[PDB]
């Protein structure tokens, strides 16, 4: 019921908090449930070990990031269309200068 | 507006990326990004970066490019 | 065009080699107490310390730094027949490897340009050059040993070739400092032969027949020929134009005298086109081109 009412507000810092510290194990497992994600090397197309930046037959780092040009170990963040991306912080800073893919692919991320 | 046939000449590119590289070393980086997108309009021989995608986990096929929230394949 | 100021940072040794990274906002010294210190810059423009430890057991030569794109390693060489590589987890740096194949003091430690994944080559003080590689990226405590080279000489410092282009295949080079009273060269270049898979003689410098204590190489940006910078008891600077290993029409276009006694090291810039150099009267002086291609002094800074 809390989680219902925390939800309507939206206000998911607490629920998620709640979820977390929860003392009953149905409630624990609320955000465990197909919240993973598979990423794969599109050089060779196969997929991508659990841990680690560097593809298994290519030897080149696949999570090179599309403005500062280092290796994102973090939080990387993705564009659906032209599969481009790179930190979550830089991506943000340069889309509200331009309108277009940095990388450089001619595509309009946001469609705006 | 060189021809096509001159902008293959293997040194062109080492040239660009040279100065791609000069640009990165000094933390210009959306200078480089600004160069990036004028070099890809007018040659389009050299193809950009790559990187990783996401796939789905009941084909192993790619969700990049009927609910929007479903994958496009299954 | 030059103006020096002095730099807030206090030691209490004396220093014996200083490096900088890629991008200039880290440095690493070598002091006389066995000691390394790396140092941070600000936006405010201040440098500060970040870390401190002793190292080897005995003397340490040489700090050298790698590319980002590798994370943050660091190599010594020192006087105890060791070499030893460091990584930074976050602050303090923990040891990954060492390399105990040599059996008299290594002299010089050098990281190999990008392209060639991450190597290493050493070069010790009975007559060999030595190459490590680490086939995995993200385990640094597993490097193997791929090719040994036999100079019949006393080995004092190396240089790769920094050129990264399809047309050259890699090179390095190597000096001597013996002081024997004969007439061999000091200075030969290895070249590697895509076919046999190993390292071959391709040229020697036979007009450099005096003791050497640095070789550099300079940085290609895109030019028809490699420069070459050398330091005995004179400066000089070299050329070589590619015409089994290739051939090669070496030239000479500066010897420098304005020293009067024996330099030291020779560096270049990101660019490669000014020159800087320390002799034993403890004035830096800098080297440019011209426009008739003549190369002339610019500065001169005393310490
Ligand atoms: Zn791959
Ligand atoms: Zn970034
Ligand atoms: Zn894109
Ligand atoms: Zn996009
Ligand atoms: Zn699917």
């Amino acid at each position: 019921s809390y989680i219902d009412l925390l939800q309507r507000f939206r206000l998911w810092n607490v629920s998620n908090e709640v979820v977390k510290l929860s003392t009953s194990r149905a409630v624990s497992c609320l955000n465990q449930a197909s919240t993973t994600l598979h990423v794969n090397c599109s050089h060779c197309k196969r997929p991508m070990s659990s841990r680690g930046w560097v593809c298994d037959r290519c030897h080149r780092c696949a999570s090179m990031c599309a403005v500062c040009h280092h290796v994102v170990k973090g939080l990387f963040v993705w564009c659906q269309g032209c599969s481009h991306g790179g930190h979550l912080q830089h991506i943000m800073k340069w889309l509200e200068g331009s309108s277009h893919c940095p990388a450089g692919c001619g595509h309009l991320c946001e469609y705006s | 507006g060189s021809p096509l046939d001159v902008l293959k000449d293997e040194r062109v590119q080492y040239w660009i990326e040279n100065y791609r590289n000069l640009l990165d070393a000094w933390r210009f980086w959306h200078k480089r990004a600004e160069f990036d997108i004028h070099r890809s309009k007018l040659d389009p021989s050299s193809k950009p970066l790559a990187q990783v995608f996401v796939s789905c986990n009941f084909c192993g096929k790619s969700i990049s490019y009927s609910k929007v929230t479903s994958c496009p394949g299954c | 065009m030059f103006v020096a100021r002095s730099i807030a940072a206090d030691h209490k040794d004396l220093i014996h080699d200083v490096s900088f990274d890629f991008h200039g906002r880290r440095m690493a010294t070598c002091s006389s107490d066995q000691s390394v210190k790396v140092w941070d810059k600000s936006e405010s423009g201040d440098w500060h310390c970040t870390a401190s430890w002793k190292t080897h057991s005995g003397s340490v030569w040489r700090v050298t730094w790698a590319h980002p794109e590798f994370g943050q390693v660091l190599a010594s060489c020192s006087f105890d027949r060791t070499a030893a590589v460091w990584e930074e987890i976050v602050s303090h740096w923990v040891k990954r490897t060492t390399l105990v194949d040599s059996r008299t003091s290594v002299t010089d430690v050098k990281f190999a340009p990008k392209h060639m994944g991450l190597m290493l080559a050493t070069c010790s003080a009975d007559g060999i050059v030595r190459i490590y590689e680490a086939p995995d990226v993200m385990n640094l405590s597993q490097w193997s040993l791929q090719h040994e080279i036999s100079c019949k000489l006393s080995c004092s410092c190396i240089s790769w070739n920094p050129s990264s282009s399809r047309a050259h295949s890699p090179m390095i080079a190597v000096g001597s400092d013996d002081s024997s009273p004969n007439a061999m060269a000091k200075v030969q270049i290895f070249e590697y032969n895509e076919n046999t898979r190993k390292y071959a003689k391709a040229e020697t410098l036979m007009t450099v027949t005096d003791p050497v204590h640095d070789i550099a190489f300079a940085p290609n940006l895109g030019r028809s020929f490699h420069i070459l910078a050398i330091a005995t008891k004179d400066v000089r600077i070299f050329t070589l134009k590619p015409v089994g290993p290739t051939k090669f029409e070496i030239h000479i276009v500066a010897q420098f005298d304005n020293h009067n006694s024996q330099v030291w090291r020779v560096s270049w810039n990101i660019t490669g086109t000014v020159l800087a150099s320390s002799g034993d009267d403890g004035c830096v002086r800098l080297w440019k081109a011209n426009y008739m291609d003549n190369w002339k002094c610019t500065g001169i800074l005393k310490g």
